[PDB]
């Protein structure tokens, strides 16, 4: 079935691979070659997870956990029950995410739109691969990666962080957080602004974008504009993920001590290091 | 235990919220249709919401949604297969017929108005006090298509007055008439404006505007549709 | 070309805004124009509206900030080199548990915290009032104020409601860069790890989800900006090919989609629920649940 306005856009073309071979839909879903790839990678991944479930011995969604190889294994392969499944599931997951992106690219070409969405999604993929591929490789073992389990992955977040003290002190992490918080602020504001204009007080006519600009100028003395706010939200959300990936790629590689102690470089600068008073003299 | 009650209550709230939001996002495009325009049997588990009515400014009426959905234009496409879910091939030239990535919607054939009832978009020459404030001024540059042939020259910028942004370049062709090109589909360089989506021979085919100092929402859609469509449909002449 | 930065800027006469029922006496003149900002958003700074509530809010806000800073200068021995060296380590701390909810603590050991907090309380609530009142004067809905209230809720819970219910101001957040992070860490340790608080986990899903949402939505609008997609209010009133292509991108990708109005409803709620769920999580911590790990083992 189609939305009322949809048929006119369902023309041939846009595919990157396969010509017309996979150029069709299933219900709402576009397929394409990268849709077949996504199905394959995702189905195999899910099957292997369900299998890894049995080798654990359990069917509860909030117990199933697939652990990477132990540190002993370095960057080598591991028997399926002792990390090998995690390694295969990880390749499947990467294959499915990249395939999903590339299928997004095909949909953009068919629709004649910009490639911004899959570009954006690639940042999430890069963050994932930071945690499961890049960071582990730079550190010498698959075992530094997170396990795939609902609760077990939080265990890993918590142990990984407390390895360096309070992880708050990671300065890339501060920047990342700042972006996440700011993005939520901006998303709240933007949503609310558009809706306050489209849904005014009871009598009244729909407000215009000029009213929206006027509201924000009255409030904070500035209006970024309708193009600007979408640029901003994209930048804030991508910046949060970029700095997320940065904050972890540097941790256990370039810096592996207690993150609080990093800040000593500032307090030790020679012009004020030895001055009496304050918290540090 | 109060925390148990709060979390149980929250999941109930969340489910209702999601139901509400999905129904709010069915105010356009629904009911679903079969490929022949007829109502589809399976609409899914979410019913259409109660209509709402937006009161438009400057006496332009109302919009009530959901309401009866109509393309209000002919659609030059035909099936390529004997069952659902395959593509629909253009029956003539898809750029001229406005299908596929060249599609346009039958928007109102009036200009968008600012908060004061004046036209939102104006050629800069008619917009008092407006000028280029930073960056390369494209006015006067040759315009080059994806075939690396010169299609025309830029004679003005069409600007959004309340936003103070450039929205189109007005390009004059060999015959002396002009076309609008969306600002998002041009590359302003030091000695040219380059247009990837269109070869030089496709510029004349850009839909034209009725009044030479305003553009209607319908006309914007046809212009933007058409230049976007060139990305797929100018396969006879494109290079880097 | 991607539409992240503009290629050409234009400028014309300053936009002084819509009038509606706004009192123009309270609105400043226009600020200057920034070419720098203009690569990304609009160049125009101001005008701003400053009625009586705004002056009050700005003043208590600054008084909050100056109270913290006077304390920081004191802590630095009035020495600028030390002030800069130690800036992130200074902290204006609340009264000790001994003083309960009373105002009897000395300035140097809690009283200044209460003074700064009073000023903050007045600043934020008067700014909330302003959020409502500026919308009203323009005939707009109150979505901004309802949204802002969700943020205020977490803030209130942390510095006011939760301390009151726990019997002491000692329980509130200190004013300092490092010290408030230490407080945050410590809050989690003391309540048996906040990862077992189901409301904290919801808060995270919403926080991550807001980045998901705005990345999706910002990217989508920029991708259809070649059809004027960022003119959202007009696409609401009169759907165009921008809105159709946007919807259809997502329909074809994940099997369903939004409208140009409705995506803003998805948006506002994704964001508002961060601090809604957050404040509940915090409010329940120590009042009703002393240890989230324990609570998790029972759900009770
Ligand atoms: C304790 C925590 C305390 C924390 C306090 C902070 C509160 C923060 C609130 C967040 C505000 C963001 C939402 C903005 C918004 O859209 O509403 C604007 C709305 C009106 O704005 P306006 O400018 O005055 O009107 C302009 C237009 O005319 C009209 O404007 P409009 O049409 O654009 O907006 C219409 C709005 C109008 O909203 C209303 O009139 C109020 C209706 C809300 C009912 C809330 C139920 C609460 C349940 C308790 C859950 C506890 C969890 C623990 O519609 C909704 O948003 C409806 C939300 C749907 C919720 C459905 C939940 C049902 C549960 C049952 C399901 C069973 C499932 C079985 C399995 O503001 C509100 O009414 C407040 C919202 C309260 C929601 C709760
Ligand atoms: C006790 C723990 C430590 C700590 C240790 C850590 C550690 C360790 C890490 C973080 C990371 C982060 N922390 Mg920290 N952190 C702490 C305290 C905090 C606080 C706080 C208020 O106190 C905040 C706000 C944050 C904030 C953050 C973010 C900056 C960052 C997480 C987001 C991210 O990387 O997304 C990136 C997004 C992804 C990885 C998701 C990718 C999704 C993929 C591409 C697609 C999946 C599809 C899915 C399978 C499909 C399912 C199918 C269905 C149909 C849907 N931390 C405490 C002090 N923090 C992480 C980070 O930076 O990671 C890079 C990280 O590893
Ligand atoms: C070691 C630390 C603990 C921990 C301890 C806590 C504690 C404690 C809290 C959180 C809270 C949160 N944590 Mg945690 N957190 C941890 C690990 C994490 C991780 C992770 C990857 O490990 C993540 C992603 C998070 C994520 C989150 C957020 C979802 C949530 C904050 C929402 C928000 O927007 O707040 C930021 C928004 C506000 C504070 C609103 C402020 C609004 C006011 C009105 C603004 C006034 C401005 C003022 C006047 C200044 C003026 C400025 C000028 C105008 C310029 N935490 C670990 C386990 N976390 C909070 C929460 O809700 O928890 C349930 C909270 O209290
Ligand atoms: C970069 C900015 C932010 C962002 C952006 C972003 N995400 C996106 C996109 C964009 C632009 C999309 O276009 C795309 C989309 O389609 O969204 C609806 C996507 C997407 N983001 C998703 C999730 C997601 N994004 C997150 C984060 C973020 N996404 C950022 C904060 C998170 C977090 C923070 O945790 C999650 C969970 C998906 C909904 C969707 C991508 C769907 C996809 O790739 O589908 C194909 C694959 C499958 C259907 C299943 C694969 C199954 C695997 C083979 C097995 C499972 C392995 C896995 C590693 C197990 C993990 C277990 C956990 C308990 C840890
Ligand atoms: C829904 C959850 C998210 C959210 C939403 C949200 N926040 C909001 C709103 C909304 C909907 C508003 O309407 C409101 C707003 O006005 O935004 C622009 C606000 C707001 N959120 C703010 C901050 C903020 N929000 C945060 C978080 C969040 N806000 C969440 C992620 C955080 C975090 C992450 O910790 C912060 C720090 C403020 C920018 C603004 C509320 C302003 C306020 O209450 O101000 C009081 C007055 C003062 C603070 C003035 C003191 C000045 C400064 C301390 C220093 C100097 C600057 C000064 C202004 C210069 C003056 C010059 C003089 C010479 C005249
Ligand atoms: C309908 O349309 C719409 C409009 O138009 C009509 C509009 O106008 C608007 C209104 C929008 C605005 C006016 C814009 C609002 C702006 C914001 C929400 C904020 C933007 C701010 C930034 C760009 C800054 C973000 C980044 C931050 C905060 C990171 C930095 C912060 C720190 C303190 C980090 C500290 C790091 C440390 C400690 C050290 C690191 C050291 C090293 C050496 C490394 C809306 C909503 C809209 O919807
Ligand atoms: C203004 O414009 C805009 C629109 O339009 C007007 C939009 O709609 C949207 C899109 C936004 C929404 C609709 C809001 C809701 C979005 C979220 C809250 C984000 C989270 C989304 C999900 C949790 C859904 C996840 C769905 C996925 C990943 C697909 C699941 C699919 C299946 C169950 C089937 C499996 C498919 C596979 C494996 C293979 C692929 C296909 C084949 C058949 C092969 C945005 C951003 C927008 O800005
Ligand atoms: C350069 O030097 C000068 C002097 C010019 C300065 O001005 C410098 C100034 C500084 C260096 C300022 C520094 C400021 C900070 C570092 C501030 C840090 C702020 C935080 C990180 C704050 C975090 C969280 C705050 C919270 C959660 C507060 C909540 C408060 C309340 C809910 C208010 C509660 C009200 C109370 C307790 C009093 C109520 C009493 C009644 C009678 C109603
Ligand atoms: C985090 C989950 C939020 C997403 C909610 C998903 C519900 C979408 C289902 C819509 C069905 C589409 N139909 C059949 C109406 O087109
Ligand atoms: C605007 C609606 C978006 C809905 C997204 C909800 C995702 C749920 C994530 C599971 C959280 C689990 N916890 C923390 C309750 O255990
Ligand atoms: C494992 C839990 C994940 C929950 C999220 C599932 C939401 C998928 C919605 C897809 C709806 C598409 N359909 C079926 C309408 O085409
Ligand atoms: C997806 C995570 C499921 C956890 C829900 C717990 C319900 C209480
Ligand atoms: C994402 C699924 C969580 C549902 C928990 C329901 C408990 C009632
Ligand atoms: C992610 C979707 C959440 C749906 C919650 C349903 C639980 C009802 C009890
Ligand atoms: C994927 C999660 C879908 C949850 C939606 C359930 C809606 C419940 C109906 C409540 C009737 C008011
Ligand atoms: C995909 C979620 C279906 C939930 C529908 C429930 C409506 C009653
Ligand atoms: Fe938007």
């Amino acid at each position: 079935a189609l939305l009322s306005f949809e048929r006119k856009y369902r023309v041939p073309g846009g595919t990157l691979v396969g010509g017309n071979l996979f150029d069709f839909w299933v219900g709402p879903f576009y397929v394409g070659f990268f849709g077949v790839a996504t199905f394959f990678f995702a189905a195999l991944g899910i099957i292997l997870i369900a299998w890894s479930a049995v080798l654990q011995g359990t069917w509860n969604p909030q117990l199933i956990s697939v652990y990477p190889p132990a540190l002993e294994y370095g960057l080598g392969g591991a028997p399926l029950a002792k990390g090998g499944l995690w390694q295969i599931i990880t390749i499947c997951a990467t294959g499915a995410f990249v395939s999903w992106a590339l299928r997004e690219v095909e949909i953009c070409r068919k629709l004649g739109i910009g490639y911004h969405i899959p570009f954006a999604f690639a940042f999430a993929i890069l963050a994932y691969l930071t945690l499961v591929l890049f960071r582990p490789v730079m550190m010498g073992a698959w075992g530094y990666a997170f396990p795939y389990g609902i609760w077990t992955h939080l265990d890993w977040v918590s142990n990984t962080g407390y390895t360096y003290g309070n992880f708050h002190y990671n300065p890339a992490h501060m920047i990342a957080i700042s972006f996440f918080f700011t993005n939520a602020l901006a998303l709240a504001l933007h949503g609310a602004l558009v809706l306050s204009a489209a849904n005014p007080e009871k009598g009244k006519e729909m407000r215009t974008p000029d009213h929206a600009a006027t509201f924000f100028r009255d409030l904070v003395g500035y209006s970024i504009g309708t193009l600007g706010i979408h640029r901003l939200g994209l930048l804030l959300s991508l910046s949060a993920v970029f700095f997320s990936a940065l904050c972890m790629i540097i941790t256990g590689t370039i810096w592996f001590d207690q993150w609080v102690d990093w800040w000593q470089w500032w307090v030790k600068l020679p012009w004020w290091a030895n001055i009496p008073g304050g918290i540090n003299g | 235990d109060l925390a148990s009650l709060a979390i149980y209550s929250f999941w109930i709230f969340l489910a209702g919220l999601i139901y509400y939001l999905q129904t709010e996002n069915m105010r356009e495009g629904y009911p679903l249709e079969n490929e022949d325009g007829t109502p589809a049997a399976n609409q899914g588990p979410f019913p259409l919401p109660k209509p709402k009515t937006f009161i438009l400014p400057h006496g332009r009426g109302t919009l009530t949604v959901p309401g009866p959905e109509s393309e209000d234009r002919p659609i030059a496409l035909a099936r390529t297969a004997v069952s659902e879910g395959f593509p629909h091939a253009p029956t003539g030239d898809p750029m001229k017929d406005g299908v596929g990535p060249a599609s346009w919607v039958a928007r109102r054939d009036l200009p968008e108005l600012d908060g004061h009832g004046h036209n939102k978009i104006k050629p800069m020459k008619a917009a008092a006090g407006f000028h280029v404030s930073a960056g390369k001024n494209p006015i006067g540059l040759p315009v080059r298509g994806c075939d690396l042939e010169i299609a025309g020259k830029v004679v003005d910028i069409w600007v959004d007055i309340p936003e103070q942004m450039a929205r189109f370049l007005e390009v004059e062709l060999k015959d002396g008439s002009t076309r609008l090109l969306p600002m998002q589909m041009v590359k302003v360089q030091s000695n040219r404006v380059h247009v990837n989506a269109l070869s030089s021979d496709l510029f004349a085919g850009i839909p034209t505007i009725k009044s030479p100092t305003e553009v209607t929402l319908l006309e914007e859609d046809k212009i933007c549709g058409y230049v976007a469509g060139g990305l797929m449909y100018a396969a006879p002449k494109r290079k880097s | 070309y991607q539409n992240i930065f503009s290629q050409v800027q234009v400028r014309g006469p300053a936009d002084l805004g819509m009038t509606e029922d706004v009192n123009l006496a309270n609105r400043s003149g226009v600020g200057p124009f920034s070419t720098l900002l203009g690569w990304f958003g609009n160049a125009q700074l101001g005008p701003i509206y400053l009625g009586s509530l705004g002056v009050l809010s700005l003043f208590s806000g600054l008084m909050w900030f100056f109270t913290i800073g006077i304390w920081f200068w004191y802590q630095a021995g009035w020495n600028p080199a030390v002030f800069l060296r130690d800036l992130f380590f200074f902290s204006l701390e609340p009264p000790a548990p001994e003083y309960g909810l009373s105002f009897a603590a000395p300035l140097k050991e809690g009283g200044l915290w209460l003074i700064a907090s009073f000023f903050m309380f007045v600043a934020v609530w008067s700014w909330w009032g302003r959020t409502y009142l500026r919308a009203q004067a323009l005939g707009m809905g109150k979505h901004t104020a309802w949204a802002f209230l969700s943020a205020i809720w977490l803030w209130m819970v942390l510095g006011f409601i939760r301390p009151i219910l726990m019997g002491s101001w000692s329980e509130a957040v200190p004013y300092g860069i490092f010290s408030h992070l230490d407080w945050t860490n410590n809050f989690s340790l003391v309540h048996g790890n906040l990862f077992y608080n189901p409301f904290h986990g919801l808060s995270i899903a919403f926080l991550y989800g807001s980045a998901l949402a705005f990345a999706m939505h910002g990217a989508t609008i920029l991708a259809v900006s070649r059809f004027g997609g960022e003119r959202e209010l007009e696409q609401i009133a009169d759907r165009g090919t921008a809105a159709e292509r946007a919807a259809l991108f997502w329909r074809w990708t994940m099997g369903f989609n939004a409208t140009m109005e409705g995506i803003h409803r998805w948006a506002i709620w994704m964001a508002v629920l961060v601090t809604l769920t957050g404040g509940i999580g915090i409010l329940l911590s120590g009042t009703v649940v002393d240890n989230w790990y324990v609570w998790g083992q029972n759900h009770g």
